[PDB]
């Protein structure tokens, strides 16, 4: 007589089948992560990890394997580009195939734990009715998570017995998996410090070890056992959900704003690296020091790596994509081939004109050429009749420096207008739009998609906190209320 | 095996709630198709 | 007996306004969100943040007054009164736009404290807690617009200011820059708001038109004592009416009044999911099959491509005065005009 | 009611059910921890927000060692 | 236009040419449907809160109502004492007939008034216009939120029917 | 040009959940015909 | 080829409206 | 020890007395307004 | 006593209306 | 005590015949003495623009925003 | 003792002197575009 | 180059007839649980 939205409440008074169900959700989660990562290795192309990284190819779970120390594959390629003779067991294929084998064994264990539901372990030795001692189950399961927290931070992260965290420099050029020594001071709470991650899971693992030592021995008070309804199992679920969307705002927060746990070499740049000009000011800074050391201009721009100018591009901003457009970012405009260079616009007077750049809001933006003090000097006019700042009048010539257009100068209005339109989109690249049938509209990075799901999830789980929470407190009145 | 579970229940869905759930799926299919085809 | 029991018995005492435990979170924080709005729309200007006038001192009426969002240079600072921006000064705190976060933060802890109020009163009266779960609808619209939308954007500047016309520009800012009406989450939200207004207009007009004769007077409002066990309207008649007018009708008062809960609230949850997707600029902007075709065929026009040209007018004309921090100096010759307008 | 060998080991962990500490117990010890953990979350948010400036702590992308 | 995207072509062009949002009859029906969806979900929750026990916890809540029964299916005194404490005592309808009339009054009056907003704006009696209303003592125009709203209206006005116009004023 | 994975999204987004809701109705009517004991229980 | 799916969704929606009106579970007293 | 850190702990003390003077006033009045058994 | 409940809302309201009537007579 | 029994009583209107005009005029004097422009920093009609600064003043710094508003409000 | 309808009369016309004062200053003083 | 109508042929050739055969089994077990009269008939 259960409705369709109460079919899974037959497991309330059955601890033996509460496990077989919780093992079946585990066999589907683990089977997903294995079969997702097998799908990503058929799609990944390690031809050029500089202009085609894993975050352009829409790899979602693959930056989570390389974050904790997996760089090699059985094909022989690596994300760091260094060749390997043998990655052993734990490569990309070894992890994907082992989350599958784990799924098949949690599947078979859930067939056991469903059939043999009647075990003496779950009975009450004082009444006979199936009961779970939820205060001491919390003591055991918190003491275990103290060990796996402290074990992770002390051994996997610090490189005592582990590879370590993917770290990087400040500007996403160099990055490698290395052990990270913990930073214990106030600098540990700098979230871009990778030492704070090692210091966290070591410190907070100890607090989780010795809280399980507390929550094993000491029984709850008489007041808190009645007030929080600790005999009911739904007060575990009411408050576990509260500890799960709270965790999901944090991870969606630190993915979106950036942290040391989200390197921009794996997930792509944030949008705050486009809004503040975080790479525009850096490419200029490596040219201001190059020109000061006695160079020509085109030799200064040639020192700039192609990777550094690739972050200075609006198509790598995650705040440019759309929702119902699908696929990788390479579906956007094609796989990048080379850097066309840095165009510098000069009028017939000779002063330097910078193209005003598109913000992340504007899908369309008028091409405007601005000199150093903010005065509008040239543009491309919508209304061509009464034109007072056209490129034909001002006579703007374009000069490239570096890239494959290294010393070139185009002077006529047909060609300068073509490079003035593509210079408001950050740097200027040559793409390959025929391999993936790239249509011509920008997609989003895996930084953008992770923030989408896990923040729309966490808003839905806020409703589950109120449903399952108000179902715990009000348990005596859910057939209805008495009229007396 | 072990014994039969005393927590066996039955699932119900009357003819009323069928037409809600059918119309719920088709109207969500009408709404979200245009975006998926893009 | 104990000290906790005397405090528990004092708060839950029958009095004029029920205080409870939750009144310690509601009554301080709701009083300061409301009073922070009445002060900010009366006295505090927007002359330094936006470059507007949004006070009653500056000639604005009820419509054009607002408590405005802070500057873009502030970023997402919380703008505490003691903070690094305001540094204890009250006057410089108001000019940066500190009252807006004061209203939004103490307001967000008012909606926490008011939803806890609905769990506490339901436990003392002894009823099911569906008011506290239907009020979670409006919590999901405050949080995902006044809080989660400027967090995904560049600063608090892109949030709705707390004023009548300042919401109205936020409605217009969200069409030109985001194409919000095309989003299926608004479309499922309009179906709940216009669907929720529909259900109370029908259930209002069907109960009131199947009433029983319980008196000789022509006024039917007089003929209802509250503690009576006889139902006051013929459910069999009202079913027989709508089964022949509309074709299908409720035969269940328990299912009916639950359905009047589900329809308005779900339109606030589905529309709240989409506005979280616009903090990340994951907008439903274009149908690319419509856009690739209109580029190759310069004769193919729909109503849909007509709305993009209306959005170029919103993206170009207001953005000069919208964002004075960015210093958009548009020439006259780049602004898209039509023919002879 | 089926004795298994793994069920015999774990049985004293489930043998207690519903024993409570009589009175208020360790509830005032818990609230001092919860008041402390509330202050901890306020501090690390304001470090991150740059609304609490600590000397030689800069919230920016830092040169991790390569 | 009889469509979905044609509706939003209708609403935006109606905004630029008539300024409906500042007109007090769209204001009196936004209050009609925000209020209407409020009192819908506020009445539908207080009935569902105060239902009487007639079922078990296994079957559905809705099966405690047999069709055509004469017993009242919810404690109306219970939901009156709840809302009588949730706001205060005197703001609660104890009368269920006057309660079920107010659910029919508020939206319907809100949509009568709104539909006579489109009607009076069909004959070019537009909404309010507070553009260039706040000036300093020098006389320079100080912007307001209506001036920012005006620049959104000027963007749609200069772009709607981008070929149909030949003369400087959209008289139609 | 449309995405060819959208046909699989829509036509399985229709059929798979809608064929699910049919099954919960057919077994509902079978239990009612099962208890009733006349001509259809078997 | 694309519009064939849209038509099938529309007339398929109008089928279940037809069955809900005429083949409705008729409610009965007692 | 900075300007920002010293001002924050002062607000934390000020956040304690705001909870404090509400709580101290609430305990004293809860003694006088107790309910007869 | 409820004199603290109303007059926390009414003593401000008359004070602001003393200011809103004064702003009608302020000009440039 | 019922609410309608209060406001119809004379002793009510004895007290509130002094307090309402003494509080409404204090809301008048809060504006006419020019005090509200200095607490909240709202510009007078004389001082939206100055002789030097002829543009729209904006804050353009995160942390020296107090110092920049000390600049834009002296002249 | 005061009749209640006298109280709602004097306060009711007091509101009209407050409201019509606000619609007065829409056409004079600040915010009047004069 | 493959035919994009073959995904619709195979994945509906799997799911639509296979979800049909599931329904005839679920209503079979519901009739057996319907007649049996204990804890599941309703
Ligand atoms: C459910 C029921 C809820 C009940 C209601 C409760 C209401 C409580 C109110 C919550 C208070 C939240 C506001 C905190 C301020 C904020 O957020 O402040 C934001 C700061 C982040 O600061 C921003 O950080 C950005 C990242 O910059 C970094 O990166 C830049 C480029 O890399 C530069 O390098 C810069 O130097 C460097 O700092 C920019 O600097 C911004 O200017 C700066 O403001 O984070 C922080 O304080 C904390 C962020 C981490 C926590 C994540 C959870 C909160 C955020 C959820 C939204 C995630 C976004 C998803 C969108 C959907
Ligand atoms: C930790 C997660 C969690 C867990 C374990 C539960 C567990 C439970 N919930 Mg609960 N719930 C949760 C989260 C959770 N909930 C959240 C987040 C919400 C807010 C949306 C709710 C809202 C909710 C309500 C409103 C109700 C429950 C109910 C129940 C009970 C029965 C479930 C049932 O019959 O559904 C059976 C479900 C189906 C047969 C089909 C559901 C189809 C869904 C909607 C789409 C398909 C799911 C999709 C594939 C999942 C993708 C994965 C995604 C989660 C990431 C059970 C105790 C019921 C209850 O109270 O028990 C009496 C009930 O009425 N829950
Ligand atoms: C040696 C001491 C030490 C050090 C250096 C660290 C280091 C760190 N801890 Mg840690 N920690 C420690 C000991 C330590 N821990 C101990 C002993 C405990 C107790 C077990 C904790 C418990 C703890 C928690 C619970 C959290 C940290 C976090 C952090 C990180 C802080 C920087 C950051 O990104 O936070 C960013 C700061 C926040 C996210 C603030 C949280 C406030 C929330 C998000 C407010 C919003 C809540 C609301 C529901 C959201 C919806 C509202 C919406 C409208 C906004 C950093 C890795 C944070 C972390 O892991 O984040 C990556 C974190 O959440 N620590
Ligand atoms: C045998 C153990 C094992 C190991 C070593 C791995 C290893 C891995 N898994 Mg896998 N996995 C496993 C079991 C395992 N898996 C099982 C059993 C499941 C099914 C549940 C999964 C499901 C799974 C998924 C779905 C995914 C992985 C992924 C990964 C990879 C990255 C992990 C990562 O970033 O997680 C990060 C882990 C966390 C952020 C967990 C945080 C824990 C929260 C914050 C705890 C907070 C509450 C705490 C208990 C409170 C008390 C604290 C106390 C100490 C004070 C990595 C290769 C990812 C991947 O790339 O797949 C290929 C991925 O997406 N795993
Ligand atoms: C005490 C609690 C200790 C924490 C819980 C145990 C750690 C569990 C954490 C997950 C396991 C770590 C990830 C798997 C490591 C892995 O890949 O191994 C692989 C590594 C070696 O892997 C080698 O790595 C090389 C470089 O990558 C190449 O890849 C080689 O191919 C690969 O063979 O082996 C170890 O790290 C094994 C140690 C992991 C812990 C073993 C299980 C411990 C169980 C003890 C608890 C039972 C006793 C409790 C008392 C009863
Ligand atoms: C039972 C129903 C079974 C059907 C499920 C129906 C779901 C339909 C919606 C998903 C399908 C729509 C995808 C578009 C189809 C398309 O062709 O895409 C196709 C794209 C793949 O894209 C293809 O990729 C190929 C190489 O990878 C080539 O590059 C192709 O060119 C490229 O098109 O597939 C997807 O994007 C599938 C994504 C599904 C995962 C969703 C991630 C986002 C989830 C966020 C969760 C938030 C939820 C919060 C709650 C709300
Ligand atoms: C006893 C306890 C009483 C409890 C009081 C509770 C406080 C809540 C009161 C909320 C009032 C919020 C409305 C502010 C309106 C205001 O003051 O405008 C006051 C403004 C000030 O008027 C403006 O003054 C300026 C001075 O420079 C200019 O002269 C402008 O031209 C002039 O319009 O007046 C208006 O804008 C005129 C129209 C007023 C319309 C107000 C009604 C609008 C509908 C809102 C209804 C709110 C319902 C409240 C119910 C209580
Ligand atoms: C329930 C199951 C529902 C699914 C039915 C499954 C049937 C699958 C088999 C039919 C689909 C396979 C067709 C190939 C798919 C494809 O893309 O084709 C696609 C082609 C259409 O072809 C497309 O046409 C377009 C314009 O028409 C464009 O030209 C495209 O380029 C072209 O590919 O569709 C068919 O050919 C469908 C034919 C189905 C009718 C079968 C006729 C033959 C029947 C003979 C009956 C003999 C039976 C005797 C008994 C044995
Ligand atoms: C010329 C005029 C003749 C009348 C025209 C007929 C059209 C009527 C439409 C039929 C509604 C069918 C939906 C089934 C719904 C169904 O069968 O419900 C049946 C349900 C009966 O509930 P009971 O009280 O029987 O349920 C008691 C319990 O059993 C609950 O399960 O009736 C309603 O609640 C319907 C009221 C809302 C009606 C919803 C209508 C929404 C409008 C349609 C939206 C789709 C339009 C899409 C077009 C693209
Ligand atoms: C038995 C066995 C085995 C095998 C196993 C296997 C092979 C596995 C597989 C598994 C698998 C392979 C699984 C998978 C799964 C998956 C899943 C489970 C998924 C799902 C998903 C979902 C359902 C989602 C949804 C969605 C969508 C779709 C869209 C968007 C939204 C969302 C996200 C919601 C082995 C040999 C090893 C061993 C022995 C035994
Ligand atoms: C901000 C702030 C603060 C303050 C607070 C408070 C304390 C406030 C309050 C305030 C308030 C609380 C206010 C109020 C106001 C009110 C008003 C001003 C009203 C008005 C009214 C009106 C105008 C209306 C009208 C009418 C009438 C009379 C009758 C008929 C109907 C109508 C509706 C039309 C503090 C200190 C914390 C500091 C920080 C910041
Ligand atoms: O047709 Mn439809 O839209 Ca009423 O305004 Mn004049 O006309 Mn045409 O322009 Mn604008
Ligand atoms: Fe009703």
């Amino acid at each position: 007589a259960l409705p369709w939205y109460r079919v899974h409440t037959v497991v309330l008074n059955d601890p033996g089948r509460l496990i077989a169900v919780h093992l079946m959700h585990t066999a589907l989660v683990a089977g997903w992560a294995g079969s997702m990562a097998l799908y990503e290795l058929a799609v990944f192309d390690p031809s050029d990890p500089v202009l085609n990284p894993m975050w352009r190819q829409g790899m979602f779970v693959m930056p989570f394997m390389t974050r904790l120390g997996i760089t090699d594959s059985w094909g022989g390629w690596s994300i760091t580009g260094e060749s390997v003779s043998n990655p052993g067991i734990w490569s990309f294929e070894g992890v994907a195939l082992s989350h599958i084998i784990l799924s098949g064994m949690c599947f078979l264990a859930a067939i056991w734990h469903w059939v043999y539901w009647d075990l003496e372990l779950f009975r009450d030795p004082r009444t006979g009715e199936p009961a779970l001692d939820l205060p001491k189950i919390f003591g055991i399961h918190l003491f275990l998570s103290g060990l796996l927290c402290f074990g992770f931070g002390a051994f996997h992260v610090t490189g005592l017995f582990g590879p370590g965290i993917w770290v990087s420099d400040a500007y996403g050029i160099t990055g490698k998996v290395q052990p990270v020594a913990p930073a214990w001071g106030a600098d540990g709470f700098n979230p871009f410090n990778p030492g704070g991650i090692a210091a966290h899971h070591i410190a907070a693992g100890i607090f989780g070890i010795f809280a399980g030592i507390f929550h094993l021995t000491v029984r709850p008070p008489q007041r808190l056992y009645r007030a929080l309804r600790m005999g009911n199992i739904e007060t575990v679920l009411s408050s576990s959900i509260s500890a799960v969307f709270f965790a999901a705002f944090v991870t969606s927060g630190t993915m979106w704003y950036g942290a040391a746990a989200t390197p921009i070499e794996l997930f792509g740049p944030t949008r705050y690296q486009w809004d503040s000009g975080y790479f525009q000011q850096e490419i200029e800074r490596q040219v201001e020091t190059s020109v000061s050391e006695g160079l020509s201009e085109s030799q200064a721009w040639s020192r700039i790596p192609d990777k550094l100018a690739f972050y200075d591009y609006i198509g790598n901003n995650p705040a440019k994509g759309g929702l119902f457009r699908a696929g990788p970012m390479n579906k956007g405009d094609g796989i990048a081939e080379a850097w066309l260079g840095h165009p510098i616009f000069r009028d017939k007077e000779g002063r330097e004109l910078t193209v005003r750049r598109m913000p992340a809001f504007f899908e369309t933006f008028p091409v405007i050429l601005v000199d150093k003090d903010g005065i509008i000097r040239a543009d491309i006019p919508f209304r061509r009749a009464e034109s007072k700042y056209s490129i034909e009048q001002v006579g703007v010539t374009v000069d490239f420096y570096g890239g494959k257009l290294n010393g070139q100068t185009f002077k006529d209005a047909p060609t300068v207008k073509k490079f003035a339109r593509k210079a408001q989109l950050g740097e200027v690249f040559e793409f390959d739009r025929t391999s993936l049938e790239s249509d011509g509209v920008f997609r989003s990075s895996p930084r953008g998609w992770y923030t989408y799901g896990h923040a729309n999830f966490a808003l839905l789980f806020f409703f589950g906190h109120l449903w399952h929470g108000g179902r715990t407190i009000f348990r005596d009145v859910f057939t209805g209320i008495g009229a007396e | 095996m072990t014994g039969p579970n005393p927590n066996k229940q039955a699932v119900e869905l009357n003819r009323t709630s069928l037409y809600w759930g059918l119309l719920l799926i088709f109207v969500l299919a009408v709404l979200f198709s245009s975006y998926f085809f893009n | 007996r104990g000290l906790f029991d005397l405090v528990d018995d004092w708060l839950k005492k029958d009095r004029f306004v029920f205080v409870g435990w939750s009144g310690l979170l509601l009554f301080p924080t709701a009083y300061l969100a409301a009073g922070g709005w009445m002060t900010g729309t009366t006295f505090v200007t927007s002359w330094y943040t936006h470059g507007l006038a949004s006070s009653y001192l500056e000639g604005c009426n009820f419509l054009t007054a607002a408590v405005s969002t802070p500057a873009n240079s502030v970023g997402h600072s919380l703008l505490l009164l003691w903070g690094p921006e305001a540094q204890g000064d009250f006057t410089r705190w108001c000019q940066i736009g500190g009252l807006w976060t004061f209203v939004a933060l103490h307001g967000a802890f008012g909606l926490i404290g008011f939803c806890l109020r609905q769990f506490e009163i339901a436990r003392l009266v002894g009823i099911r807690p569906y008011n506290a779960i239907a009020f979670s609808g409006p919590i999901a619209v405050f949080v995902s617009v006044f809080l989660l939308y400027p967090l995904g954007q560049a600063s608090w500047f892109f949030a709705p200011s707390f004023g009548v016309a300042a919401i109205f520009r936020f409605l217009l800012f969200l069409q030109g820059f985001h194409n919000w009406t095309l989003n299926p989450f608004h479309m499922m939200g309009v179906a709940g708001i216009l669907g929720g207004a529909l259900l109370c207009a029908i259930h209002g007009a069907t109960v009131e038109n199947t009433l029983f004769e319980d008196g000789d007077a022509a006024n039917t409002f007089r003929a209802f004592t509250p503690t009576q066990s006889e139902e006051t309207y013929s459910m069999v008649t009202a079913n027989r009416f709508w089964s022949q007018i509309f074709g299908v009708a409720f035969s269940n008062k328990r299912w009916l009044h639950f359905f009047m809960l589900f329809v308005p609230v779900t339109g606030l949850w589905t529309s709240s999911i989409g506005i979280v997707g616009l903090a990340l600029n994951l907008r439903a902007y274009d149908f690319v099959s419509q856009e690739l075709r209109a580029a190759e065929d310069p004769e193919f026009e729909t109503f849909y491509t007509k709305n993009h040209l209306l959005d170029e007018g919103i993206r170009a004309w207001m953005a000069a005065q919208d964002q004075p921090h960015e210093n958009f100096v548009f020439p006259e010759e780049v602004l898209p005009r039509g023919n002879a307008l | 009611a089926l004795r298994t060998r793994l069920g015999e080991i774990l049985r004293p962990l489930n043998a207690e059910y519903g024993k409570v500490a009589p009175g208020w117990g360790t509830t005032p010890i818990m609230g001092i921890v919860m008041l402390a953990f509330l202050i901890f979350l306020v501090i690390i948010l304001q470090i991150y927000n740059s609304s609490l400036i600590i000397e030689n702590v800069d919230v920016d992308w830092a040169n991790g060692i390569v | 236009p009889l469509g979905i995207s044609g509706t939003f072509n209708f609403m935006l062009v109606f905004q630029a040419e008539h300024n409906i949002l500042m007109h007090p009859f769209h204001m009196a029906g936004v209050a009609g449907v925000f209020g209407g969806s409020l009192f819908s979900a506020m009445h539908g929750s207080l009935v569902t809160s105060s239902l009487i026990r007639e079922t078990t916890e296994n079957e559905s809540t809705n099966y405690g109502y047999k069709f055509g029964q004469e017993e009242e299916t919810y404690n109306i005194v219970a939901a009156h004492g709840y809302f009588g404490r949730l706001i205060f005592q005197y703001a609660s309808f104890n009368n269920s007939r006057a309660l079920h009339f107010f659910l029919a009054l508020w939206p319907v009056v809100g949509i009568w008034i709104t539909s006579m907003g489109i009607s009076t704006m069909a004959f070019n009696l537009n909404g309010f216009n507070f553009n260039q209303s706040v000036v300093d003592s020098q006389g320079r125009v100080i912007n307001t939120w209506a001036d920012i709203l005006n620049r959104a209206n000027l963007g749609i006005e200069v772009m709607h029917e981008r070929n149909a116009h030949n003369f400087p004023l959209d008289l139609a | 040009e449309v995405q060819f994975g959208a046909y699989l999204a829509v036509l399985l987004g229709t059929f798979l959940p809608a064929l699910f809701l049919v099954n919960l109705f057919i077994q509902t009517e079978a239990r009612k015909a099962g208890k009733a004991g006349g001509q259809d229980s078997d | 080829m694309e519009a064939l799916v849209y038509t099938f969704l529309l007339i398929g929606t109008l089928m279940v409206i037809f069955f809900a009106v005429f083949f409705r579970e008729t409610p009965r007293i007692l | 020890m900075t300007a920002s850190l010293s001002n924050f702990i002062a607000s934390l003390i000020a956040g304690g007395v705001v909870v404090g003077v509400i709580a101290i006033a609430l305990i004293v009045i809860s003694k006088s307004d107790r309910i007869l058994r | 006593f409820r004199w603290l409940a109303i007059h926390g809302l009414a003593i401000p309201t008359v004070f602001f209306l003393g200011g809103i009537t004064a702003m009608q007579f302020i000009q440039r | 005590r019922p609410f309608s029994d209060i406001i119809t009583s004379v002793r009510y209107w004895i007290i509130h015949s002094i307090t309402i005009p003494s509080l409404f005029v204090s809301g008048w004097l809060f504006i006419s003495t020019g005090l509200a422009y200095d607490v909240f920093g709202t510009p007078r009609p004389n001082e939206y623009f100055t002789q030097d600064r002829q543009q729209v003043p904006l804050v353009n710094d995160r942390f020296s925003a107090k110092q920049e508003l000390e600049d834009l409000t002296k002249g | 003792r005061i009749p209640l309808w006298l109280v709602g009369l004097v306060g009711g016309l007091a509101v009209i002197t407050m409201l019509s004062l606000f619609f007065y200053g829409s056409y004079s003083g600040l915010g009047s575009s004069l």
